[PDB]
């Protein structure tokens, strides 16, 4: 027959991750 | 000797990415 | 011809997702 063929190419990079968490709460407002 | 076999199937896709970085802080609350 | 080559390696992990949305506003100040 012959030697085994070359390995296939690496798979595709995985899907992008999900959107990150929402940022932290802003500081409370100044007294009037 | 014989010729090498056909190239193999491409690999499976990678796993999912991590969630993104946290968002920026909210704005300051309105003044009183 | 030889036998088929092996399946390739699994792909790498995906890139991190997009940066998150801004946080909510602070509370209104008091009178």
């Amino acid at each position: 027959y012959g030697p085994d063929g070359d390995p296939g190419d690496p798979g595709d990079p995985g899907p992008d991750g999900r959107p990150g968490p929402d940022g932290p709460d802003g500081p409370d407002g100044d007294p009037g | 000797y014989g010729p090498k076999g056909p190239k193999g199937p491409k690999g499976k896709p990678g796993p999912d990415g991590d969630p993104g970085d946290p968002g920026d802080p909210g704005p300051k609350g309105p003044k009183g | 011809y030889g036998k088929p080559g092996p399946e390739g390696p699994e792909g790498p992990k995906g890139k991190p997702g997009p940066k998150g949305k801004p946080g909510k506003p602070g509370k209104p100040g008091k009178p």
